[PDB]
């Protein structure tokens, strides 16, 4: 899960890292009353949302007066703010980060992520501060500075001077890195992270270093024992239904296609849609079914897939799982009468009483369709919404 | 074959849990010689008619087993797995989803280093039709045979046994390498087990977005292995920077998209194929 | 650096392990008013000296009686209890700690250090507590269950668990047992100890298990990073010669010979110490010069040596080190001449002006004898002790 | 010879300090190939007529070195190892005092994986006679020769050093494995590497109280090493735990006293010496 740039701050400065002086505010009024706490603006304010790009979407601004902090907030707290980084809906804005102005001298990034090819934290560091660090991998490699973090001993202070050095820092900026990357790597660690991103890492022009923003991902595997963590998850930034669909042990992601998809298995969840999508349709969405197919748990996925008006048909493709075949055919049946599904639903069946679940389907008389293999329930649904 | 045999001993932690019961109760029905099951604090006790110890190392001494299925839950895996680790277990197959991933990735570092083999976590399993079968597959739609199957996928990989045992090909070994971001094993490890398995004629790879171990495993497959591969990607569809079910289907910035992994199989000779349908065809052509 | 017994149990509290309710008390009217504060006795009080085999010494008692805490403390506090671990002399009590008396079903032991052949911290149990572990390894070694912290995983709890069965444990013991396996572990590592020992871990007669004792041991290396230990230091258990030879980069430990031996080198000064007993001396003293033997800190080493009576002779052996040996031999007629060192110093002086460094001895007419290596050193100063 | 000789290319962390430098400058005079230093915050100086560096990483890249001794005080120790470690020096000499034994713990369980060599700490250091002196010892009592130096004291090796050179046996190479508890390599170690060592026809083992790397030194001896062994283990007079100078000199749980060194070196047919000064007078008798 994600955090707020302002979480982020708050447990940089636990960690003793720096940010500036701020306050997330949830009205226009504290948002003004921030200002004389700040002290002697101007003052950056910030809308807080999940994704990256808010300074492009006018979601960040630096302002010069009490009545434009003010402004700014009535501006956007309860509106959404789209960015490059989020769908068109974009992300509601409930806080608005005040903090003090900083005079940036120089623009740097350091980040962290877990490296799967090697199998590491990986930290990484560039004095091109200030962009995305995609575009900075793609074009200037030979200025992405790396360091893994060694299961074995810790995170190292040779390994902050190292990124210090390569980027250039000298003298009580190599000090402060050094301290910045144990603290950041100790942070990934003991919270269990699994993003860091601090850009721009900021020198300024008192020559400091500062944190200016923040981007962090929690490992949602180990909320269990991130307590504090877990408090911290703003439900308000992402689409409700994942949420819904967790708490029902569907995993579920939103596209943008008209085909709902409903099957049991992240992977063949993905190679259904795929299918789908190679058969000439267009996947609405990712359910991995994963729970036991019952009725209940079935049930909701179609509530929950159903809920996007654009959806015309949905493709449930189940193979095996701890439900017979003719049960999850009941299942699906109910389903579609309760949720008052009024779309085709096509079915693809495998496992045991596959043809017989197929036949309560067929005896249904719902509009329910039980295909005969993967290409043929592709072929099908696509079909099924054509006009549509 | 690879991994795990007939002859093949195993005992299960979690053992009297709901799935480790459950499952172990399959494993069983199999002819698994699943010999014994650790839950601390049930030690002496019997289930399934094989006897529950307290510690893997009592289960160990006792049984001489050498493989370990786990099914506890994931706060309680690192300690679990580590504990097998400890107590000489050769093969771990660890069935638990919801690792953290900075837990494996201390595991994974332990199991290199005690030269242990795992297998997972969030994995179906490892089954060799016929002769071992642990973990959570359905057992009769497999069929012994000569078609190796690596997977980061459990249905996935359903999908291909029904298809390699449609065909009459049949699998020597199905390995569900799992869903996570860091595997105990990788499709490089377990495609040089494939090439040095006689049983195994041609081997089906399938791999879905996220990381780079099919892009490595591409490399390693053009220069070190011989027999024919067809490789499937799923995710082609998915969106970047988002979990797709798997905590390891993840496009993480930008990189390990399907079609970059289709793309470096295609180019280490790899057969791959666009639609999962289609991989029982594809061995045909290259059988 | 060793703790008291109640510094042990605090550090352990303040882990969350579990110790009587006790206080520690300097005079004896915070002994008797502890009483109270414990509740009904009787009350277990304990000289804390950082020496074992305090029972066997007599101060170790159990009262009833506020009355015998006081009499107790009043015997104790300002007095030195020697036991089987401490020399003749004893140490001073300047604490009694106070506490809660414990119902003991059963004794056990837990401890770890360092071993070194195995290159781990290594904790052991046993269900022989209350007794010595050494003499349980000598005799019952399968009553002794070990396990080594893996430094890359830190302490698990499957090892705890482990110990817990071996000791046959079961029910909430073995998670009690496993959370204070857990904790002394982290103890251990964050604190930088080299030894814990709680002897006895007793299981309660009410189920629980509980430190009835703790003797923890910290790398004194690691002292510059743990200030919380590094205010704990009680000087007055040691030899405050050792302290004063410290802080003049001496190592000094006092033994029951009476020839002195004052040596550079951890190494030479044991081997120098050998050899006169193998000459037939009894060296009185370890003295390793380690620091640049310069006129003061030779001087300093001579005071130090001298200041136990016993020493009829002191044997200087010098081989390399900082200061050329004409330099050393100026600063031993120094030492002799200014510290009125009235015994008689036999010298061995290797390296860069050996032979003038040995004249100039010669020369000074003071009673100091110039040896011709080692042998000769070591019979010559046997020789001068010879009588006295 | 082992270890070093006139072809290590060395470079020194701490080059600029106190130690480091007064000893670099002793190294030099001696020949040994110092190409450089490492003090975090002078990269790009040049000291002693060498390049000083940030990190060893740019040492390394910069000289080729493949040995670096250190001269960081304890509480940069370890990280000063393991930036070495990680700069793919292959040997380090760490001179340093007062490294805690945890850090270490954890030091030897890394050297031991990378495959780094350590000589450490709290050592003088090494030294091949005539060819390369790393470290603090005098230089000017060694004389190149067959007789190898493994101790873990300084001064009683200087003593070694002196009859050795004195009796014109001179020595291969000098190797402290230093005074603490957990060192980077222990006798059996550089036993090994002696025993493999054409130039070295006979092996002086100098020990001490404390720990059971003598004892198992022995064991290692009777078995594998063909040369002839003189020993010396120095504090048969030291009382029990009671840390004698050297943090590993100190006798725990009764365990590690010089006579059960001295017994169980004789019973592995290893020739002992009660007297230090006697040592050569040993190896005359073995040569
Ligand atoms: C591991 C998992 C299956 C466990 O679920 P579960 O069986 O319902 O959990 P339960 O609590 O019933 O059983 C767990 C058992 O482990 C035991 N356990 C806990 N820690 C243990 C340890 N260190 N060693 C051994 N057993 C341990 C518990 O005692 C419990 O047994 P008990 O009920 O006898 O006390 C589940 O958390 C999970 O990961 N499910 C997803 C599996 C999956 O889908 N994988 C990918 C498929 S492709
Ligand atoms: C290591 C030891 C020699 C250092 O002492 P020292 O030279 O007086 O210490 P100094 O502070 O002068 O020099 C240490 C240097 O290390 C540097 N340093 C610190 N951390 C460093 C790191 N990670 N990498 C490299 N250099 C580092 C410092 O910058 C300092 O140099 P500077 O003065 O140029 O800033 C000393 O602490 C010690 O252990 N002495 C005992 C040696 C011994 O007796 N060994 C056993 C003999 S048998």
């Amino acid at each position: 899960m994600n955090l707020h740039e302002y979480q982020a701050k708050q447990l940089f400065a636990r960690y003793g890292l720096p940010a500036p002086v701020g306050y997330a505010c949830t009205t226009p009024r504290e948002a003004e009353e921030a200002a004389s706490k700040i002290g002697a603006g101007p003052w950056v304010v910030k809308c807080q949302v999940h994704a990256g790009g808010r300074g492009k979407a006018g979601g960040v601004k630096v302002v010069n007066s009490k009545e434009d902090i003010r402004a700014f907030a009535e501006n956007w707290l309860g509106k959404r703010l789209v960015t490059y980084q989020t769908d068109a809906n974009g992300q509601p804005v409930n806080q608005i980060l005040v903090e003090a102005a900083t005079d940036i001298a120089k623009e740097l990034y350091l980040g962290a992520v877990v490296d799967r090819s090697s199998r590491r934290v990986v930290f990484m560091a560039s004095t091109e501060g200030g962009v995305e660090i995609e575009k900075v991998a793609e074009e200037t490699p030979h200025l992405i500075h790396k360091v893994a973090l060694d299961p074995l001993t810790g995170p190292m202070p040779y390994q902050g001077r190292e990124l210090a050095f390569k980027l250039g820092l000298e003298g009580k900026l190599v000090q402060q890195f050094t301290k910045i990357f144990m603290g950041l790597a100790t942070i990934f660690l003991e919270r269990d992270l699994a993003l860091i991103e601090i850009n721009p890492l900021v020198i300024t022009k008192q020559g400091d270093l500062i944190c200016l923003d923040g981007k962090l991902g929690a490992d949602g595997n180990a909320l269990f024992r991130q307590p504090d963590l877990r408090e911290m998850r703003d439900q308000s930034q992402e689409d409700p239904r994942e949420a819904q669909a967790a708490q029902w042990e569907l995993n579920y992601v939103a596209l943008d296609g008209n085909i709902g998809c409903m099957v049991n298995g992240a992977g063949l969840a993905m190679g259904t849609m795929d299918i789908v999508k190679l058969h000439g349709g267009e996947p609405a969405n990712f359910l991995d079914v994963g729970g036991g197919a019952t009725k209940e748990r079935v049930t909701e996925a179609f509530k929950i897939i159903l809920s996007d008006d654009k959806v015309k048909a949905v493709l449930v493709n189940i193979f095996g799982g701890i439900v017979r075949c003719d049960l999850i055919a009941d299942g699906i049946i109910g389903a579609v009468a309760e949720v008052g599904v009024n779309v085709p639903v096509v079915v693809r069946l495998e496992g045991n009483n596959a043809e017989l679940g197929a036949k309560k389907l067929a005896d249904s008389g719902l509009n329910i369709i039980a295909a005969k293999g993967l290409t043929d329930a592709a072929q099908q649904v696509v079909a099924a919404v054509e006009g549509k | 074959s690879i991994l795990i045999d007939k002859n093949t001993k195993v005992i299960c932690q979690g053992f009297t849990g709901s799935q480790g019961t459950f499952h172990s109760e399959q494993a069983i029905a199999y002819g698994t010689k699943m010999v014994g099951g650790v839950t601390p604090g049930k030690g002496g006790t019997t289930h399934l008619g094989l006897p529950v110890f307290n510690t893997v190392r009592e289960a160990v001494a006792a049984t001489g087993a050498t493989a370990s299925v786990i099914y506890v839950p994931a706060p309680f895996c690192k300690d679990s797995i580590l504990e097998a680790i400890d107590a000489g277990i050769k093969l771990i197959i660890t069935i638990t989803e919801g690792i953290p991933t900075l837990d494996m990735l201390t595991v994974k570092v332990k199991l290199d280093e005690a030269g242990v083999r795992m297998i997972g976590p969030n994995t179906p399993g490892v089954i060799t039709p016929g002769e071992c079968k642990i973990g959570i597959q359905p057992g009769h739609i497999h069929k012994p045979g000569k078609v190796g199957i690596v997977s980061r996928s459990g249905t996935l990989t359903y999908e291909a046994v029904k298809q390699t045992t449609d065909y009459g090909f049949g699998q020597s070994t199905c390995v569900g390498i799992g869903g996570d971001p860091i595997p105990g094993s990788n499709f490089i490890d377990i495609l040089e087990m494939f090439e040095k398995d006689p049983q195994t004629e041609a081997i089906v790879m399938i791999g879905e977005i996220g990381g780079s171990a099919e892009e490595e495993a591409a490399a390693y497959i053009k220069e070190h292995v011989t027999k024919p591969v067809v490789g499937y990607i799923a995710g082609v569809t998915a969106p970047k920077g988002k979990r797709m079910g798997h905590a390891g289907a993840i496009i993480a910035g930008g990189k390990g998209t399907a079609d970059e992994k289709f793309a470096a199989l295609e180019a280490a000779g790899v057969k791959t194929v666009r639609s999962l349908a289609d991989i029982g065809e594809a061995l045909k052509t290259v059988l």
